[PDB]
């Protein structure tokens, strides 16, 4: 969500090149990993179907039966998305020019991780981990969006 | 139990390590072995130290320690005071005459005690006259009076012949037979009681129970031989008051299957008590177990009244609110559905077959009962205390969930009781004798060769007892064709004599040929 496009290249070059052996025999990483590129050039309103399209995928795969990983680089890119719609949107802004709603944005993306008994037979359990990349403005982690993580998150 | 149980190793080899050279039977049992230019004759005795013999004598006592004697133990004719032979003479209609053999064997334990003899003197058959098993219905007996301290059996006799089986070990008889013995006796003296009431497919069916309940570890609910004697009967009421104490739990309910045989008018009574105890179970108040038999009833006003004053349960509110509509509005309905296979998919099976039963669906029910719950007693249950006593919807059912599996176990009992809820009554009475694979196009089910076949097939003899009843009441569809029948009856006696035969209750068979009715 809003990163370098020569780090989805490389993942576009390096995980058909590295293999998993989890189904027994080596299997590109690639066969099991699939990717949500959206660059930062391209639009900042995609950055927030970027982090929808992502959890929504590892759901359905969770709801397989398999133990799917969502990794989020960043997650601060699709806060700053909705900052950029928010400001130019004219509502209130919050502490930092995010808007009030951010918290509850976070809080809604990250509720949908967790192990959960999938709908449906034959009965499947499946998990959706997320790992969620901030990049707090200076390195500072007193920022909105790292706060909001912070207190949403579970491991920091 | 296997059809052969060794009885003896004869272990040359404790001996010389040349292998067994010749090895040849002769008089009396003499298995004379030979090796080298040496012989190993051994007699007809046993080794009680041999596992072999240790396990095949098992707890019996035996006259003689003989593989000749042992082997006319474990086979051959039933001393006629076997559990075994009695149960087979009482669901032949020869009740009379078991209760003449148990006063028979009271008065022969008296003689022996009196006398300070053995028991192990005992008469295998009591001192009774052949002719007696050979009689042709059971009103025709003729009951024979003894001696005034005890003229004919009764609960006296019954309990002093409860208490030697106590004080003595029968001879012949593993413990665990002289248990079932004895819940015979008792069971005897149930049928004696109510045998003025109930016509010979109740004290069948009495028995029937009688001996489930001492079976309760290995067997969890009454046979299907059980339950087609009861629905054949003429007084489902009596044997449904009998049974009746033990009938508290809906899972009590489905140990006796009363959802298959008992009169329907008893079926409401028995679903409205089976709610009112599933409701308070011993854990606590939850209108959510007793819905199913609420609405099958037809009375969701009793459970929304439930479902209100159970204030305290979490989903109280929610089905306060939904329940309360009127589901024959289609937008209701509709909603009714989707929450039921919502409910599906939540993996809340009993939930969604209330839910489907809310809007008088009953075809998904029924089907949500039968195999996601895995209740085909309860889905019985509901189709007919919902809809009808038989059909239509019980019969799709039937035909399509509970058919195919009998075709493939190669099952009468459950064939018939098929037939017979389709109200199919002329080829239900067939469906005892042929298997259900030769039944109205059921090939077309399942191939041939993928029903069970050899050894499993073993025959029961009462599924011709009866057919033998069925079809002296239901002649009018066995007029039109005569010598079809016969070439199968024909055919089923000899087949079920050499089972009665190879169980040994010989003298049954006997029976069973020489009265047989074939109807011209």
């Amino acid at each position: 969500c809003g990163e370098r496009g020569n780090e989805m290249a490389e993942v576009l070059m390096e995980f058909p090149e590295l293999y998993t052996e989890m189904s027994g025999t080596k299997e590109p990483i690639m066969k099991r990993t699939t990717l949500v590129a959206n660059t930062s050039n391209m639009p900042v309103a995609a950055r927030e179907a970027s982090i929808y399209t992502g959890i929504t995928l590892a759901e359905y795969f969770r709801d397989q039966g398999k133990n799917v990983s969502m990794i989020a680089d960043s997650s601060s890119r699709w806060a700053e998305a909705l900052r950029e719609i928010s400001g130019r949107l004219g509502e209130m802004p919050a502490d930092q020019g995010f808007p009030a709603y951010l918290g509850a944005k976070l809080a809604s993306f990250y509720e949908r991780a967790g192990k959960a008994v999938a709908l449906g037979s034959p009965d499947r359990t499946g998990s959706v981990s997320i790992v969620a990349a901030v990049s707090p403005a200076g390195g500072d982690f007193s920022d909105p969006v790292t706060t909001a993580t912070l207190g949403i998150t579970q491991v920091f | 139990t296997p059809s052969y149980l060794p009885i003896e190793k004869i272990d040359i080899t404790a001996h010389t390590a040349h292998n067994i050279g010749d090895s040849v039977w002769m008089k009396n049992g003499t298995f004379v072995v030979a090796s080298g230019n040496q012989f190993y004759i051994k007699d007809k005795s046993l080794d009680l130290t041999d596992p072999f013999t240790y396990q095949s004598i098992g707890s019996r006592k035996i006259l003689s320690n003989d593989i000749l004697h042992l082997s006319s133990v474990l086979n051959g004719p039933l001393p006629v005071y076997h559990p075994q032979f009695l149960i087979q003479a009482i669901y032949a209609n020869k009740l009379q005459l078991v209760k003449e053999l148990l006063l028979r064997l009271f008065l022969a334990l008296r003689k022996l005690d009196f006398e300070s003899q053995d028991v192990s003197n005992l008469d295998s058959n009591l001192g009774m006259d052949p002719l007696k098993y050979f009689i042709a219905k059971d009103r025709d007996y003729p009951v024979e009076s003894f001696p005034d301290p005890y003229p004919c059996f009764n609960k006296t006799v019954s309990l002093a012949l409860t208490e030697q089986l106590t004080k003595t070990t029968l001879p012949y008889l593993t413990r665990h037979q002289q248990i079932t013995l004895i819940t015979v006796i008792e069971a005897v003296d149930e049928v004696t009681k109510n045998e003025n009431i109930v016509d010979y497919n109740g004290v069948r069916f009495l028995l029937g129970v009688k001996l489930f309940l001492s079976h309760k570890n290995i067997q969890k609910s009454i046979l299907m031989r059980d339950v087609s004697w009861a629905l054949h009967s003429d007084n489902k009421e009596i044997l449904l008051s009998s049974i009746d104490r033990h009938i508290t739990s809906w899972n009590r309910a489905r140990e006796y299957r009363i959802a298959y045989w008992i009169k329907e008018q008893d079926l409401v009574k028995k679903f409205e008590d089976i709610a009112k105890y599933e409701f308070s179970k011993d854990d606590k108040r939850d209108p959510s177990r007793c819905a199913i038999f609420y609405l099958a009833l037809k009375k969701k006003q009793i459970l929304l009244s439930l479902w209100k004053m159970a204030i305290g349960h979490p989903e109280q509110q929610k089905m306060v609110r939904f329940i309360s509509n009127d589901f024959t509005v289609p937008r209701w309905r509709t909603a009714a559905l989707k929450n039921a296979f919502v409910l599906l998919s939540k993996h809340r099976y009993m939930d969604a077959a209330v839910f489907f039963l809310l809007t008088d669906s009953l075809k998904d029910c029924v089907n949500v009962l039968c195999k996601q719950v895995h209740d085909m007693d309860l889905a019985i249950g509901v189709c007919r205390v919902y809809e009808g006593d038989n059909g239509p919807v019980l019969g799709e059912l039937l035909t399509a969930q509970m058919l195919p599996e009998t075709i493939k176990e190669n099952d009468r009992w459950k064939a018939s009781f098929i037939y017979w809820k389709l109200r199919k009554q002329e080829v239900a009475i067939k469906a005892l004798l042929t298997a259900p694979i030769d039944l109205e196009n059921n090939s077309s089910i399942v191939d041939k060769e993928v029903c069970v076949n050899r050894s499993f097939l073993v025959e029961d003899p009462a599924l011709l007892y009866l057919y033998n009843h069925l079809r002296n009441r239901n002649l009018k569809y066995f007029i039109g064709s005569l010598n079809v029948e016969a070439k199968i009856e024909c055919t089923l006696i000899l087949r079920v004599t050499d089972i009665l035969c190879r169980m040994g209750c010989n003298y049954l068979a006997v029976s069973l040929v020489k009265n047989w009715k074939f109807i011209e």
